[PDB]
RNA sequence: AUGGUGAAAGCCAGCUGGUGG
RNA sequence: GAUGGGGAAGCUCCGUGGCCUGAUUUUAUGCAGGCCACCAUCGAAAGGGAAUCCGGUUAAGAUUCCGGAACCUGGAUAUGGAUUCUUCACGGUAACGUAACUGAAUGUGGAGACGUCGGCGCGAGCCCUGGGAGGAGUUAUCUUUUCUUCUUAACAGCUUAUCACCCCGGAGGUUUAUCCGGGAUGGGGUCUUAUGGCUGGAAGAGGCCAGCACUGCUGGCUCCGGUGGCUUGUGACGGCCUGAAAAUCCACAGGAAGGAAUAGUUUUCAUGCCAGGUCGUACUGCUCCAAG
């Protein structure tokens, strides 16, 4: 939180292995993580910035599907522009698209 | 005494024992600047943003 | 080429690991397009196995391994070597520089060394320089 | 008498010319 | 200088234990073992030593009083994290680095803590002044003239490294002053922050002016520069025979000790709280600052 403090104002991890792709959605609030675990998360945040509040964060559902190879799973990930839609990429040599 | 730039970290310190509001001019062009310290801490419409904000278990005097 | 092949077993010399014994796994004289230069892999281990109750006994067994790459102006040569195949799958040259597989690799030699300091093999490697 | 008190080395250029002091 | 002792009948003289472990210690509730090496005290208000700076106050006081803002020693501690889903973490090959990330005996290292002198880089004070903003003065002779004000603290975060050190290299670089090399010239980097710039402190302080009150207030300015001799602190080199002691802080080799299921261990991490005694302290004054 750039607004509160220089360390950060909550920090997750449930991730089993190193995060390597962390994104903004360009319209939603939605916010995706990606590890080599191959699990992949999203987050939905109370943006609200009317008020001199935190924004709250809630997590809606997990994700999987990237076989870890060689220790090596979600390598790299992209949000839609307009949809809740996300692009992901793995170590397997393979990517999904995840839709509603 | 700190170079605090975040205002919510000062928001805390107030909603943590009265504070002050400083005004300064300056020119680059001629250009206004505010301080607003508590009790030391003193922060960088931020004006208007910050006093309304301000909770009512607090007094400011200016200068 | 040079005895300086896989098996061979070295100590580290700067980084402050200095003291800290590791065994070779490939040699590279000609090095890559990283650390253009002749340097070598190692492995070895941060902290030794040194009226029990069998509780202190799993403590004292306790290994915590390091893996990293040396250059060859750091490195003692020792008059010893172990086998170091056991491990190779998992320590390479495509493994350094790349996590998540540095953990998977440090939990791979952790194994092996603790199913190596139980009867006992290769006692040199395990010995610590005071 | 008794018992106390005080005080020019070096180095640069071609033996000759130079720098440091 | 007492003290373990020794002369002198003699007042008097000479001589320079406190720590750890154990089921409570088998003929029965009476104590066993292991560590180390010595001699108090006094003697420095110019030595070492933890810590405060700006403005104002008097009939005499202040770095003590006040207004404002920090620093150092010690302790219960309260919260969050870290230690990681579980038992004392990592990154780069490297100089090295992280908010934290247990360390007993035993040995060692750094600071403390160490002569004298020559030169040079750097911050910064002084001498000088350019442009500009206000006050004062010469002025029959010439003078866009002479004086005068333009101030920024302890402390904390950035930023800042001569020196020193690390990777490629394989036959000249360099100081004022001759110093370095078969590991140099060069390319690529790390670090000890001396004092340099920013901000907060801090313009609300102080100072330079104008106005009116008839016992104060209201308006502005307090700016932007430069390099040409004196000075100080430090850094880095170079000539000659070893220039103190102790107190106190930190780290290193060390791996005994302790660490899990209605809070595993700790709080060299962050925030918060409390206390910090006695004396000297006014004045005068062998030792301190010195413009052109």
């Amino acid at each position: 939180d750039l607004d509160l403090a220089s360390t950060p104002y909550k920090t997750l991890r449930y991730h089993e292995k190193a995060v390597r792709s962390v994104n903004f959605h360009k319209k939603l609030p939605l916010f995706s993580s990606a590890a080599d675990d191959g699990t992949i998360h999203v987050f939905h945040a109370t943006v609200y910035d009317d008020m001199m509040k935190n924004p709250m964060i809630v997590p809606l559902k997990k994700l999987t599907g990237h076989k870890v190879i060689n220790s090596l799973g979600v390598l790299d990930a992209i949000w839609h522009p307009r949809e809740a839609w996300l692009f992901s990429a793995g170590a397997d040599n393979t990517a999904r698209l995840w839709t509603t | 005494a700190r170079e605090i730039t975040d205002i919510k970290q000062f928001l805390e310190l107030t909603r943590r024992k009265t504070a002050t509001v400083k005004i300064n001019k300056k020119l680059n062009k001629p250009f206004r600047q505010t301080k607003f310290k508590v009790r030391l801490y003193t922060l960088v419409g931020k004006a208007k943003k910050l006093i309304q904000s301000l909770p009512p278990t607090l007094k400011v005097n200016r200068l | 080429a040079k005895f300086l092949k896989a098996g061979k077993v070295a100590v580290v010399v700067r980084g402050r690991y200095a003291g800290k014994k590791v065994v070779i796994v490939k040699p590279h004289d000609e090095g890559s397009k990283s650390h253009p230069f002749g340097h070598a892999l190692v492995a070895g281990i941060e902290r030794y196995p040194l009226k029990h109750g069998a509780k202190k006994v799993a403590k004292r067994t306790k290994i915590k391994p390091f893996i990293k790459v040396v250059n060859y102006n750091h490195l003692l040569p020792t008059r010893y070597t172990l086998d170091v195949e056991a491990f190779k799958s998992v320590v390479s040259t495509e493994t350094f520089e790349q996590p998540s597989q540095r953990e998977e690799a440090k939990k791979v030699v952790k194994k092996a060394f603790e199913e190596r300091h139980q009867a006992g093999k290769n006692q040199w490697f395990f010995s610590k320089l005071r």
